[PDB]
RNA sequence: UUUCCUGGGUAAAGGUCGUCUUCCCAGGGUUAGUCGGCCCCUAAGGCAAAGCUGAAAAGUGUAGUCGAUGGGAAACGGGUUAAUAUUCCCGUACCUCUUAUAGUUUCGAUGGAGUGACGCAUGAGGUUAACUACUGCUAGGCGAUGGUUGUCCUAGUUUAAGCAUUAAGGCGAUGAUCUUAAUAGGAAAAUCCGUUAAGAGAGCUAAGAUGUGAUGAUGAGUGCUAUUUAGGUAGCAUGAAAUGUAGGUAGUCAAGGUGCCAAGAAAUAGCUUCUAAGGUUAGGCUAUAAGGGACCGUACCGCAAACCGACACAGGUAGGUGGGAUGAAAAUUCUAAGGCGCGCGAGAGAAUCCACGUUAAGGAACUCUGCAAAAUACGUACGUAACUUCGGGAUAAGUACGACCUAAGCAAUUAGGUAGCAUAAAAAUGGUCCAAACGACUGUUUACCAAAAACACAGGUCUCUGCAAAUCUGUAAAGAGAAGUAUA
RNA sequence: UAAUAGAGGCGAUACCAGGGGAAGUGAACCAUCUAAGUACCCUGAGGAAAAGAAAUCAAAGAGAUUCCCUUAGUAGUGGCGA
């Protein structure tokens, strides 16, 4: 992968830093039967309120459908035919073409490479970018797109450079170590795929000025101590208070700390340790 | 509605006079409710002559301002809108009635 | 200076016309006042305006 | 919304007057298969049988249906009226269908597939209306005052859609149309599967140019008649005077080419194509002649006394045209076409009020503060520091040249000569330097006394959140988060 | 789907039944209480509606419901305050 710097021909430009693409079939326009336009979210809801904050107007994207569920096409091998950009997300998406002519999307591992060959299911080799049931893939390998529950499709971990570690298996469950780092049970029969996700320097980028972030989407970030009483807790900034009180989000709720995950949750069964701070 | 619903009168004017003498066209007033079909046929049936073609107007209402029995604006009345029809002749044919 | 009155059309009958009037409770309630009260006019409907 | 045109009128309205008017009264005026709609399509979004949730009203919500500011068959030029015209007329075309004929041969969905189908920046190049430079051809003049029958003066020298010919360039030979053989989609297919074996296959797109359209129309003018303010204006007739060279812009080729990341509408319409239930003149297709164009808008104002501001209001109002000279330029000044001279005037110039011009000597001594003015200003060369994140600072600072004629020179400039107080001679067009405080910076904010040191910002840390996630709106369902997954 | 029958909306800025249900105020503050089941909203009807032929009253021996007169500003109730 690759960091590409840029000379500071102005102030805004001294800590640019964007991915090089050099690892992707590049030139590419998307399958056109696989594409559609879509809104740009801003984060209201159907009632037309704003649900979530500071979430705005970015670049205009169209929508990749993408397959995290290979389970319909097991035993059937398939082609990757091209490595391409998805706006929709941080990893990229590799194109297969299966050997029936169906043309499909999967999150591209790292290390695949045009030309080959992928296959799905119980039978399939244990080689990056094949997805098989939890049960047959031995103690000790690397896999990402884990499913949760049966016909659901990958729910677990997906972003790039990410990867989940099998620890043990048990009963029905197999134990695997995720990202943020907790130990948690999986039903053996859930599909996954073998190998972490490529493009791991997606997130050691900087971002450089203001306006890239708003092209990414994101409204500006207003804090609590610049606010009125009615507007926020934190308000009442005759001259730079702190808030005169314990931390709390704009809704009372206490932010330093505070653990907010359900106390009694049904799949508290599931979580053996959790992740550490 | 009958062929003799759809013609009201026809028009003396200076405009009219002028274009059935040179190119031979006759402007009626017709109802509101007609059309380019049924205006055709009408003019066949009244006068035993085809129109080569036929276009229609609508002509909106003249606004008057009604003063009281002192006078002074009190509101605004209407005249009746109506709707204006060309009729277009073969250079041979012609109507008599006018 | 751009003020308060900007006239579009088809903001005028969309927001106020007569059908937007009768696709809700409150819209209704208010034809019956206006007809109670004998408004020469109802709606902005009324002016001809497409 | 009649304010448009014609005739008539001056209670009122017009910041005066009025025979006038956008004011009043009467009559007249808006003609469409091609323009804009309607219609067939969908985006944002609305509504919504079922389902789900709520004392009620209703709230969510799938199949469906509406919803342009978008995508979809088709026309241009000229003339005419006191007012309408891509609508009427003249000239010449185009697109859709209904019936019938003649050659026919696979037609038929609210279903499938392809196309439709798109970003930003940026050259360079091909052609070109407008526009001036010149040659010529035509029409008028030869000028109250020195010189002007010449290398004179002024003006015109125009003309579309469509059709036929060919084709600048680009994409193309890593494959664009096609030909089989196999077939795990969802109706099942001879299409798409573009998936895979062959191997036959290079054409496609395209501004523009010529001819036709066009012995037509238009036409500076010229000729009869009336009229006249003695100037042209009203009609009627007539009138190739280059479809010349060179330069050349904004469009267009171009949804092009080449780079870049922020990865750049949808469609069930249109176009093309495939078939099921079915059909085998039942059609579909290629022509050919015959005729069918729906319904609505069409006047007038539209940078303004007709829209929005209570007004005949120094304000606002999208888009396309944007002549000539100067110039890098849509800057600045002047000006052609065209439109106007702001709907109270006329005398007098006292103080004074507001806005400007110039100034002896001094040059911030004014004042809370160099506030305001003055000054600097352009092009081409010379020469540019501390400091620095090595990019800057920097147009640093500072200074020279600029007109006219002749000569050199591709130009920029060089030399000589001439003239003035002044030669970027008008207007437009940076004042600079040193140091400190705050904020890094470009930005944002109290519409109507605060534009800042405030907010935002890239960057940093802490903490929450395992997905029927945290969080938020609701009594709920439900929605956002997210068609995302701790590199979030 | 078919067959019929009955509903939809308006009126009456009135009356009636049911569901939801305030506050300005008074208590010289105010929170219980008051205003008040009033204003208003919603769903239903009618010519009236509602109620109605005792598993009732209440210490008299009466005999469905409803509306007037009295009991009576009494019995009670109330931060026993209003």
């Amino acid at each position: 992968m690759g960091i590409k710097t840029y000379k500071p021909k102005t102030s805004s430009l001294r800590y640019k830093t964007t991915l090089s693409f050099d690892d992707l079939s590049k030139g590419n326009d998307p399958l056109k039967s696989l594409t559609k336009g879509k809104k740009f979210k801003s984060g209201r809801d159907s009632s037309g309120r704003i649900s979530i904050r500071r979430r705005g107007g970015g670049h205009k994207r169209k929508y990749r459908l993408i397959d995290f569920n290979r389970r319909d096409k097991f035993s059937i091998p398939a082609r990757v035919a091209s490595i391409e950009y998805d706006p929709n997300r941080s990893a990229n998406i590799a194109l297969l073409v299966y050997k029936d002519g169906e043309k499909r999307y999967i999150i591209s591992p790292k290390g695949i490479k045009v030309g080959d060959v992928l296959e799905s299911g119980p039978n399939a080799p244990i080689k990056i970018g094949n997805a098989l049931p939890l049960e047959n893939i031995p103690i000790g390998r690397t896999v990402h797109n884990i499913e949760l529950n049966v016909g659901k499709g990958g729910q677990l971990i997906r972003s790039a450079g990410g990867y989940a570690m099998i620890l043990a298996s048990d009963g029905n469950y197999v134990t695997v170590k995720l990202s943020s780092g907790e130990m948690r049970l999986i039903f053996k029969k859930c599909i996954a795929t073998i190998g972490e996700i490529g493009n791991e320097d997606y997130a050691n980028i900087s971002i450089g000025k203001a306006g890239k972030s708003r092209w990414l989407g994101r409204r500006p970030k207003v804090r609590g101590v610049a606010m009125n009483p009615v507007d926020h807790p934190h308000g009442g900034g005759e001259g730079k208070t702190s808030g005169g009180r314990h931390p709390v989000s704009p809704w009372g709720q206490p932010t330093k700390g505070y653990k907010t995950r359900k106390k009694k949750r049904y799949s508290d069964k599931f979580i053996i340790k959790r992740r550490n701070k | 509605m009958k062929a003799y619903d759809i013609i009201v009168s026809p028009m003396l004017t200076e405009k009219t006079n002028t274009q059935r003498e040179s190119i031979n066209v006759y402007v009626f007033k017709v109802n509101k409710r007609a059309n380019k079909k049924e205006v055709g046929a009408a003019i066949k049936e009244l006068f035993n002559v085809t129109p080569v073609s036929c276009n229609l107007l609508n002509i909106k209402s003249k606004a008057k301002v009604v003063v009281s029995r002192k006078g002074y604006p009190i509101g605004k009345g209407k005249t009746s809108s109506w709707k204006k029809a060309y009729v277009y002749l073969k250079k041979e044919d012609k109507i008599d009635i006018f | 200076m751009k003020r308060t009155y900007q006239p579009s059309r088809v903001k005028r009958n969309r927001k106020f016309g007569f059908r937007a009037r009768m696709k809700t409770k409150g819209g209704r309630l208010i034809l019956s006042r206006r007809r109670a009260k004998g408004r020469m006019k109802l709606t902005v409907s009324d002016e001809k305006k497409k």
